[PDB]
């Protein structure tokens, strides 16, 4: 549990993200708290987190995207 | 978390079903004599949860069924019951049932009776801070030599390994894949809201048409669709900051990197003696770095130390031993398996571990095997193996019993 066990849990088992899990994330906040951690951690673990970073921004990504298309095929809609 | 209770079913040598009774969250140790089952049920663990029985050949798979007397063995199963009492799989119950079943053509996990792939199993173990990274959450005899008998060059390639270096590019690289595969979906997000924007530009027009004087859905909607780009927006911007602070990732890493390594390797180091010099005590040992090139071992039983080709035979032995035991206190995991790790050392030293072992197991778990009386002080529980017709048996026995069969 904590601030960053959102992060691990993304780089091995992504079962355990909600849609608003990845919506609520804050990925600037995050790379921080890796960046000045509570204490050090080993090159492993970095990498770790590394991904699980990119993953969670991988699929704000992905919902955006699918959005953005579900918006704009809304709109030529009401056109008619 | 802790390995709360074992069964297997057509497994080498445990034809029938065998239910073990639910272990210690403490040490248990399993004595037996020799060909009676002891490695074999070491083997049906190592087979639910190691990385190298996840990919078998099946003449591989096939050796592990159960050739005996009676009908032909067609499966075997082995399902892991874990204590989750500390939530630290990522599993919303207090038991998690792992369960792997074994056939001429099936090879299928089950997760709390749902199918699995291996690969989920692999992450879900990695996880829980199962890192196959690192070979020492079993020990065997082989792992002693193979460490104890090792030239300082391939052992600086295991550090480097653990450490991180190759999980670590591995992942680095892993990560960049996703991000180049992200740009392509970031393009075709901004060009959508550019083409929204122009039919929002296009309706402004035509609703100051008609104002000032193309179905009415859009018009009656205009306000919704505007505010729903701004919506939108916002989500954007919160890409176009979040990769900027990636690569802002990226490279802290590749700089702490060298940092990160050394880090690690000096605090296994400080352990190995740490654990040594509890073992010996007053003996002292101490590693070293060749040309980088290797990781060599340098120890004194008293301060005139010799190389670790210049050791004796139990003493290369339990040297590597201790080498183990601090990468493991330099990366501790909830619970070990140790396949007669005490064999190799005369009873001074085998009691020595034994009772290093007596302060571990308050806080993870062990299940061993032995023949030798000097670690059935560390145990908790105490479990008989018994061959009888071709077949294993396993049961609780009392610590005189245990004082049996040694
Ligand atoms: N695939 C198998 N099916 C049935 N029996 C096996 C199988 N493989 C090994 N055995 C036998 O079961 C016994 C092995 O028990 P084992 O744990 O390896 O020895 P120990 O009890 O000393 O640790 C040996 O008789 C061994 O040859
Ligand atoms: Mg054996």
């Amino acid at each position: 549990r904590g601030p960053l066990a959102k992060i691990w849990l993304a780089a091995h088992w992504d079962k355990k993200l909600t849609k608003a899990h990845v919506f609520e994330c804050n990925l600037e906040s995050s790379v921080e708290s890796i960046i000045s951690p509570k204490v050090k951690m080993a090159l492993r673990t970095s990498g770790h987190l590394l991904l699980g970073v990119v993953r969670i921004y991988h699929r704000k990504a992905k919902y955006l995207l699918a959005d953005c298309n579900e918006a704009f095929i809304k709109i030529k809609m009401a056109f008619r | 978390m802790y390995i709360k209770q074992v069964i297997i079913q057509g497994f080498r040598s445990y034809r029938d079903q065998t239910i073990v009774d639910p272990f210690s969250s403490k040490h248990n140790v399993i004595v037996g004599r020799n060909g009676s089952g002891k490695s074999n049920f070491f083997y049906a663990i190592q087979f639910v949860l190691s990385d190298e029985f996840s990919h078998l050949r099946p003449e591989q798979r096939l050796a592990l069924l159960h050739e005996g007397t009676g009908p032909r063995v067609i499966s075997a199963f082995v399902e892991i019951i874990f204590d989750n009492s500390d939530n630290r799989l990522p599993i919303d119950k207090e038991e998690v049932s792992l369960r792997r079943v074994i056939g001429a053509k099936k090879d299928q996990y089950f997760l709390d009776k749902k199918m699995v792939t291996k690969n989920d199993v692999m992450n879900l173990l990695e996880s829980a801070g199962f890192s196959r990274s690192n070979p020492y959450y079993i020990v065997k005899q082989g792992k002693i030599n193979q460490m104890a008998t090792a030239p300082d060059s391939q052992r600086l390639k295991l550090l480097r390994e653990v450490a991180g270096t190759r999980v670590y590019d591995e992942r680095k690289e892993e990560s960049i894949s996703l991000m180049k595969e992200t740009e392509g979906k970031r393009e075709k997000i901004n060009e959508l809201l550019k083409y929204i924007e122009e039919r929002l530009h296009t309706l402004e027009e035509e609703k100051e048409e008609l104002a000032g004087s193309v179905n009415k859905k859009a018009l009656d909607q205009f306000v919704n669709f505007s505010e729903q780009k701004e919506k939108l927006i916002k989500r954007q911007e919160e890409l176009d900051r979040g990769y900027k602070s990636i690569m802002e990732l990226m490279n802290v890493l590749e700089l702490r990197k060298y940092e990160a390594i050394q880090l690690t390797f000096k605090q296994v180091s400080k352990n190995f003696s740490e654990v040594f010099q509890k073992l010996v005590p007053g003996g002292k040992a101490t590693l070293v770095m060749k040309k980088f090139t290797g990781v060599g071992i340098r120890v004194s039983f008293t301060g005139e130390m010799r190389e670790m080709q210049q050791l004796s035979g139990g003493q290369k032995s339990l040297v590597a031993l201790a080498l183990i035991f601090a990468i493991q206190k330099c990366d501790p995991a909830p619970f070990y398996l140790f396949d007669e790790i005490d064999q190799a050392l005369d009873a001074q030293h085998r009691k020595a571990v034994s009772d290093m072992i007596m302060e571990l197991a308050v806080h993870a778990q062990f299940i061993t095997t032995t023949f030798r009386p000097e670690l059935l002080e560390s145990a908790d529980k105490f479990y008989g193996v018994k061959f009888r017709n071709k077949v294993s048996h396993i049961d609780v026995i009392t610590a005189e019993m245990a004082k049996d069969f040694v």
